[PDB]
């Protein structure tokens, strides 16, 4: 079945969407450690705007805590609690 | 709700003159969501400028648009008689889409005097029990003029003024006073006194019978 | 030739319902968003309804929000504006306009407009009287409701001045149409005015 | 302000799978020079998530196509709705990295 | 010291149920995945159950899938393997092992193992007879069921020279084994030689002095 | 299901020798998912190598692991008597986790003849109505050896059972026990209980005997 134009328009237009974010990307200072899982599901601004003069950006944020296996390769491991940023509300705003 | 405030609310200039309408936004707007429209009396608006500066196909080159952020302008480099209209700006990006208050453009020409005419109530209307005496003030500039009515040398002065002409920039005005057949029969001399800048002395048009 | 043609206007009692049609030709209505814009007598332009670019759903003006509904019939290449629980403040000329993307967020083609009159008053046909005398002559279109009247056939062209209607204390309208003609043609040429008032289906010639 | 997400729950939910992804049309069709699109991007099922091994990568093992009505725009000239086809990932696997 | 200690094994009737416990110490089990591995008599290693890295779901061997369930009691720092609808092919030594990430996907600490015997036959205690005489002396641990027997010499202080033979299955369906030790002839008087036989299924603890 | 196939099934070599066990995968693998374990008889497996090449702490340096794709190997640079064990490879990444068939490592050494011993049945057992005459063959190499029971110079058949010890972790030798089982009645009928031992390290057979019964 063909996806109707208005349905595609509404579904792709800039909004908070579950995104698979790499932990090391969010915490680039934890070089020595490796995480299990290596990435987490987070609500982040995604999608598109009306035109090229606009960008999709967060206007309301919060945090989420997750139990992550923290690994010191060849030495040890333990479950720790890690905090991550979530985007609750998004807006199309004039490009920076 | 973003507010669009135009300035001046209504202007007046001469043929050949450079005029500029300003639209001020209540918040920053990216200059691609701003449109300018022209509206002739009792006619649907026509698109002039889109995306703050883009001139719509077939619109005269005298029309140009500019601005960014909160201040947007529309310029008519050489005002023409046909340019008599109400001009609106519109923001079409952020919800709800909104139009400005409007700017009325009036044309200025040399002073011209109104050709005055008086019309008595018809036979047909008299049979119905009402009398309508109309006075016509034809082709005059400026639009400010006074019409006075006196029975045998009062009120009911329900006047209507035509919209400025798109070719000669001149106005026309009709003044109509309504009376019962009974009241109309009580008098004989019906006069309409016209006062204007074009005339040095008032002009009167009259008739007998009633 | 691209055209938007409106219909379904006229007189409505307060608290009534009315459906305005917007018929497209020269293009496919599904390739665009049809917006509704209103002009109250003497007042400026008010954006009423339409699918909006920031999100993709149907927005409405706060005064009409909750009583108005837009829709479209793809087979009939026609958009509609269903107006319910009508009030005095809804008395206006209603336009439908083609909201476009290729000229970003602009309305390039508009409907001719249609007047919606929210009144408890009844339809009244107009009485036509002559305004008998370069000479000036005309017609007096008296006591009618609601607006508008259309006055003439091909003779009335130069010198014609059809005045805006005035509202008498009756809640009824009155109009005048005058034409300046040369005095020589007062005998050789016949001068007659053709009037039409669609609400009362009146087509009186004089 | 929610409860803490339990380790096994995060592990299972983030592990390699087809996830709705917002893909730019011009990225999928880079040869377009005539048009600009509305919307500029589409929602597609694509492989996302992690394999928690350096010797592994998350890849599609079953694909299909989806057709969407997209506004095809010739700037300052015209517009029309057309039908555009896009690739979707139906099944994903963690497979030994392409050395 | 990290340690895994198993319990709950022994004899079970066909179609029976048995729960194996895996007790951790020196670490927290919640920080790890505990896997179960088994070895059928004479056969190689078979991976039975565990939470798996590809997906995080728990897997079982096809033969045990549908009758086995793993679990853990966080307060008791203990993992469990509940085995139901037991069959002959489940007769094996069962190990629990610490599946680790810091030594990727390796089992670094293992349980001592426990034998599960799926049989309709009854428990039979062993008879212990001496094998009296560098000289050789031993013990004959005759007629017992099920396996195993634990033989030590002089409370495990005597180890060099000990040879505890694999058990043989007699026609009676009962096991028999021998334990011998070679000792110097001088120590035949000065040192006392006693074997410590223990057969946990019948709770038999025979201690026998040899000439 | 990924299959792990080891080769050879059994690998026999001398002390000081460099030996290599091969594990072949049914499909291309990630090297981090490959581990090696050693299991001594009746003992829990011990970790040697993880991630195909990483040597586990505390494991001797004579052990090493290598490979990629489908072929993985385990090398013992200098084979030792204690290295007698069964070695398994395991893949722990892809489901289901699976172990190889196993490779038994045995030690070749010099021929050593068995020290033979005969044990008469105890008094206690005789009271029960059964006689178990046991014969011990101690610390020999190779494992092949023959035991013949002669009761009053006649060969015995179907009345004995034997059991062999696993190769010794220190001297690489075997030990075997042969048990002759007879009723008290049959044991009372005869005088001489002889145990005849034959082996490669023996030029002439050795007999161990006793009288009474």
């Amino acid at each position: 079945e063909v996806v109707k134009f208005m349905d595609v328009y509404q579904r792709s237009y800039c909004h908070p969407i579950e995104t698979l974010v790499d932990i090391f990307q969010e915490y680039p200072d934890e070089i020595e450690y490796i995480f299990k899982p290596s990435c987490v599901p987070l609500m982040r601004c995604g999608g598109c705007c009306n035109d090229e003069g606009l960008e999709c950006v967060p206007t309301e944020e919060s945090n989420i805590t997750m139990q992550i296996m923290r690994i010191k390769p060849h030495q040890g491991q333990h479950i720790g609690e890690m905090s991550f940023l979530q985007h609750n509300k998004c807006e199309c705003r004039p490009k920076k | 709700d973003i507010q669009m405030t135009q300035s001046p609310s209504s202007l007046s200039a001469s043929v050949g003159d450079r005029v500029t309408i300003t639209c001020r936004a209540s918040q920053f707007l990216s200059s691609f969501g701003v449109a300018w429209y022209q509206q002739k009396p009792g006619k649907a608006p026509k698109l002039l400028i889109y995306g703050a500066s883009s001139l719509y196909s077939g619109v005269p080159s005298r029309f140009s648009g500019s601005g960014s952020g909160t201040d947007f302008t529309l310029t008519i480099s050489s005002l023409q008689p046909e340019d008599f209209a109400t001009y609106y700006c519109q923001q079409g990006l952020l919800s709800p889409l909104t139009f400005g208050q409007g700017t009325k453009v009036e044309i200025k020409r040399t002073v011209a005097a109104p050709s005055v005419f008086i019309f008595p109530p018809s036979d047909e209307q008299l049979k119905s029990g009402t009398a309508s005496v109309v006075c016509l003030l034809n082709n005059f500039y400026p639009r400010e003029a006074k019409v006075q009515w006196k029975v045998d040398n009062s009120g009911n002065s329900q006047e209507s003024v035509t919209e400025q002409d798109s070719k000669d920039s001149t106005y026309s005005l009709s003044s109509t006073l309504t009376l019962s057949k009974a009241d109309y029969e009580k008098h004989k001399v019906y006069a309409c006194e016209v006062t204007h800048q074009g005339l040095s002395s008032p002009v009167t048009k009259s008739f007998n019978r009633g | 030739e691209v055209q938007l043609v409106e219909s379904g206007g006229g007189l409505v009692q307060p608290g009534g319902s009315l459906r305005l049609s917007c018929a497209a030709s020269g293009f496919t209505i599904s390739d665009y968003w049809i917006h509704w814009v209103r002009q109250a007598p003497g007042k400026g332009l008010e954006w009423v309804a339409g699918i909006t670019p920031a999100g993709g759903y149907t927005y409405y003006a706060d005064s009409v929000k909750g009583r108005f509904t837009i829709s479209a019939d793809t087979s009939k290449n026609t958009a509609y504006l269903q107006m319910n629980s009508l009030r005095a403040e809804d008395t206006a000329v209603y336009y439908c306009a083609r909201f476009v993307f290729f000229l970003p967020y602009a309305m390039d083609y508009w409907g001719q407009g249609t007047l919606v009159t929210v009144s408890s008053a009844s339809t009244k046909g107009p009485s036509v009287f002559p305004l008998a005398p370069t000479a000036a002559l005309g017609c007096l279109v008296k006591d009618y409701f609601p607006e508008p009247v259309t006055v003439s056939s091909g003779a009335l062209t130069s010198g014609v001045h059809t005045f805006p209607a005035v509202l008498q204390s009756s809640g009824l309208y009155s109009l005048s149409s005058v034409v300046t003609v040369p005095s020589s043609s007062l005998g050789t040429q016949t001068y007659i005015c053709n009037v039409n008032h669609k609400p009362s289906n009146t087509k009186v010639d004089k």
